[PDB]
RNA sequence: UGCCUGGCGGCCGUAGCGCGGUGGUCCCACCUGACCCCAUGCCGAACUCAGAAGUGAAACGCCGUAGCGCCGAUGGUAGUGUGGGGUCUCCCCAUGCGAGAGUAGGGAACUGCCAGGCAU
RNA sequence: GCUCAACGGAUAAAAGGUACUCCGGGGAUAACAGGCUGAUACCGCCCAAGAGUUCAUAUCGACGGCGGUGUUUGGCACCU
RNA sequence: UCCUCCUAAAGAGUAACGGAGGAGCACGAAGGUUGGCUAAUCCUGGUCGGACAUCAGGAGGUUAGUGCAAUGGCAUAAGCC
RNA sequence: GUGAAGAGGGAAACAACCCAGACCGCCAGCUAAGGUCCCAAAGUCAUGGUUAAGUGGGAAACGAUGUGGGAAGGCCCAGAC
């Protein structure tokens, strides 16, 4: 129901805080770890602040 | 007389204008009167060749964008700091 | 090998400030802003202490809000 | 001039009713006249009201400016008072002194019911 | 040799220079020497280009100077260790963004003001560029 | 309901100044007098009282007026969060936010409660 | 009732010398040398006011500017 | 040791033998309250009287004042009787 | 942020830089930075330009008909240079 593919595409080690906790709010937890959630704009704002690093599917 | 041919900007802001006077462009400004301002770019090498006259922010000039002229005077001109360019050019709808 | 200095002196940080912003539930008697001066002014249930610190009278939300000719700046404290 | 330092002497008492919440009545005195409002303590609508421009207190009287005009203004206005309810009020003299006809207006009011 | 007479404080920090530069056109006179680079000159360099253009039009026409040197600069002495407070006034200099018109001219022809401005920017450590008043 | 005025507010310069004009039935103001209430580090100037002959001169209120003050876009520019890059004292690219100053322009406030007067 | 002011105050009460010296330790910290740097120094160069009978550039070169070397005086304290 | 500003990166805080200044008190009124008042400076005229006392008017509108350093405040005055 | 307390791959070598966080085993596969003539794994790949300096593969003020591209200009078959 309206939702997409989520997949880390980089590491996290010299990343900020704030990017690590997003990545634990999206659930990513690997490289290349694809992850299925809903479509919101909480989580297009966590896509946004981390789309340097993830690559969004759908 | 003066006629410069113009187009309406599909996008602003400090990408949109970097990148025109990354290709030899320069957004203006066309406002005054009852219309709306309307948000055009020219090409930078015409104008620049056409405002080194003092004819150029005195007489009235002629802008064409989708074929329509619309009768200006220069009203203000922003230059680049120290390179013998412009950046953005206010036209008052005469 | 010489020299000296007449410059070193400081004093202690007072911690002053907005202790609780707006919009932020309060209780009776909580100290709300620290200043020397009134660069904030007492509103509607705020007292003004003696160092100028102004504090809650009653329970509730924190109002910021410009009045007055000179469009200063005060402090009230809506009901909850 | 003097109607600005008559008001920047008010303007302190003012306040300060504003911020108790007051119910207040405010006199106002002229050389002719003298005027007196009940306002709420929102500052922005009265209740009562009595002067010395209306007819029915003036044509009782000798000379609209004078104490016992006063005194029978802030009878009427403390018996309007008491038929509306309002009963506890603070007396804001707006910026003149305490004295002659403003006191004997206080003084008619106290005398008639009011309590301040 | 410019300087200021009276000064709020003897000493300043060492700051910054980043950003673009305010005085742009040509105000006052007809032609104008415009930095192009950035950094900061003196009163020394100052007064030397100064002179250079002054008898480059022997006294015909008339110089402004926009700038004023009013930044002091200090210098720890020789074989002083790095502590020990801050270092003693040695010079002002003033501080040079791109776009700067350093000087203005006129009374005198284009390709004097050319040559003249050419024997002030030899003086110059930063790169100059010769600018013409503009009509807005 | 209209007009005018007074009081108390709301708002805090698009509300303030300036310039010119205008108002006196009422209101307001000045104004007359003061042994008294009361007052002057002298003075009825002020404060206050008793009044109402005169005048709207001043003040005040209203109307007009862009000399200002004030407000003020659009676009652009500066800056900057993240990521990346370069010739790395400083800049650039993608993206997001986005001024200040200035310009066009606006603009000679708006509004509530009560009371009085004249009209309706 | 303490200029306990060395101001969280070692005691009510305390200055110096050691090239006659000694122990524990430190390259956490100095002197030599090395290192980084290159202010200074040295060597070049740029503009050219002038001097050079005239003539800036035969030889010099004011006011100012840009570099190089690591070579002096120094800075730091990374090795010992 | 203590106070004020900057450094301090628009909450707090933040170092250096960094940049600049002060404190180790005073007051029985210089406190409280009620009532009232509103400066600096300059211009003109005016006995001694003068750049500058005091007096009268006008501009200005706090550029003054705050028991003392600086900063923040202060007209409802926290300033002055 | 990393190292410290963190190995692996790259930057020739190079604690702190770039990529990336080692439970163990496998003569399996895909990739990151960085790379693909040989040392030394992979393009002597394709298409279109530039450079002649071994630039690349160390440096400024300044100097110069080096060379490529662009926009404009003033003389010119009434004959330009
Ligand atoms: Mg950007
Ligand atoms: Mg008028
Ligand atoms: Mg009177
Ligand atoms: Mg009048
Ligand atoms: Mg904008
Ligand atoms: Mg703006
Ligand atoms: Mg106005
Ligand atoms: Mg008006
Ligand atoms: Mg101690
Ligand atoms: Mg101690
Ligand atoms: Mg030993
Ligand atoms: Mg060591
Ligand atoms: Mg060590
Ligand atoms: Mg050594
Ligand atoms: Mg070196
Ligand atoms: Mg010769
Ligand atoms: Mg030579
Ligand atoms: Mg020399
Ligand atoms: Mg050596
Ligand atoms: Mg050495
Ligand atoms: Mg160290
Ligand atoms: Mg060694
Ligand atoms: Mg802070
Ligand atoms: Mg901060
Ligand atoms: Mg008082
Ligand atoms: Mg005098
Ligand atoms: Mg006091
Ligand atoms: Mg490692
Ligand atoms: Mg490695
Ligand atoms: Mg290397
Ligand atoms: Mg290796
Ligand atoms: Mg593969
Ligand atoms: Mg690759
Ligand atoms: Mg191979
Ligand atoms: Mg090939």
């Amino acid at each position: 129901a309206k939702t997409i593919k989520i997949t880390q595409t980089r590491s996290a080690i010299g990343r900020l805080p704030k990017h690590k906790a997003t990545l634990l709010g999206l659930g990513l937890r690997r490289i290349g770890h694809t992850v299925e959630r809903e479509d919101t704009p909480a989580i297009r704002g966590m896509i946004n602040a981390v789309s340097f690093m993830v690559k969004v599917e759908e | 007389m003066f006629t410069i041919n113009a187009e309406v900007r599909k996008e602003q802001g400090k990408g949109a204008s970097r990148r025109l006077r990354a290709a030899n462009k320069f957004p203006a400004i066309i406002y005054g009167g009852k219309e709306a301002p309307l948000a055009i770019e020219l090409d930078h090498d015409k104008v620049m060749n056409m405002q080194a006259k003092a004819e150029f922010y005195s007489e009235v000039l002629t802008i064409v964008v989708d074929g329509k002229e619309i009768k200006v005077k220069a009203q203000d001109v922003q230059r680049h700091p120290y390179k013998p360019k412009l950046q953005h050019i206010d036209f008052v709808r005469a | 090998a010489g020299g000296s200095t007449r410059n070193g002196r400081d004093s202690e940080a007072k911690r002053l400030g907005v202790k609780r912003f707006g919009g932020e539930s309060v209780l009776a008697g909580s100290i709300i802003v620290r200043q020397r001066g009134t660069k904030f002014h007492a509103g509607a249930n705020v007292g003004c202490g003696r160092d100028h610190t102004l504090f809650a009278k009653a329970d509730g939300k924190v109002k910021f809000e410009v009045k007055g000719p000179k469009n200063r700046k005060f402090i009230s404290i809506e009901a909850e | 001039d003097k109607k600005s330092a008559r008001i920047r002497r008010a303007t302190r008492a003012r306040r300060k009713l504003q911020e108790l919440g007051a119910t207040r009545l405010v006199v106002h005195r002229t050389p002719r006249h003298i005027y007196a409002q009940v306002i709420a303590p929102n500052g922005s609508e009265v209740l009562v009201a009595a002067s010395t421009v209306e007819k029915a207190i003036a044509e009782q009287l000798k000379y609209t400016g004078n104490k016992d005009a006063a005194a029978a203004v802030g009878k009427a206005v403390a018996e309007r008072a008491l038929e509306k309810g309002i009963k506890d009020v603070s007396f804001d003299r707006s910026g003149f002194q305490y004295h002659g006809r403003v006191q004997a207006l206080a003084d008619a009011a106290r005398e008639a019911g009011l309590q301040f | 040799m410019l300087q200021p007479k009276r000064t709020k404080f003897r000493k300043m920090h060492k700051g910054r220079n980043r950003g673009l530069a305010q005085g742009t056109d040509v105000s006052f006179g007809s032609f104008g020497l415009k930095a192009v680079g950035r950094g900061r000159l003196t009163a020394r360099q100052i007064e030397a280009a100064r002179r250079a253009m002054t008898r480059a039009v022997k006294r015909q026409g008339k110089i402004w100077i926009r700038v004023f040197p009013d930044k002091p600069i200090t210098e720890k002495p020789l074989a002083v260790r790095m502590g020990k407070g801050k270092g003693n006034v040695e010079y002002w200099v003033a501080l040079i963004q791109p776009g700067k018109v350093l000087y203005e001219m006129d009374g005198v022809p284009e390709e004097l003001a050319r040559e003249a401005f050419k024997l002030a920017a030899a003086k110059l450590p930063i790169k100059t560029t010769f600018v013409t008043k503009t009509v807005m």
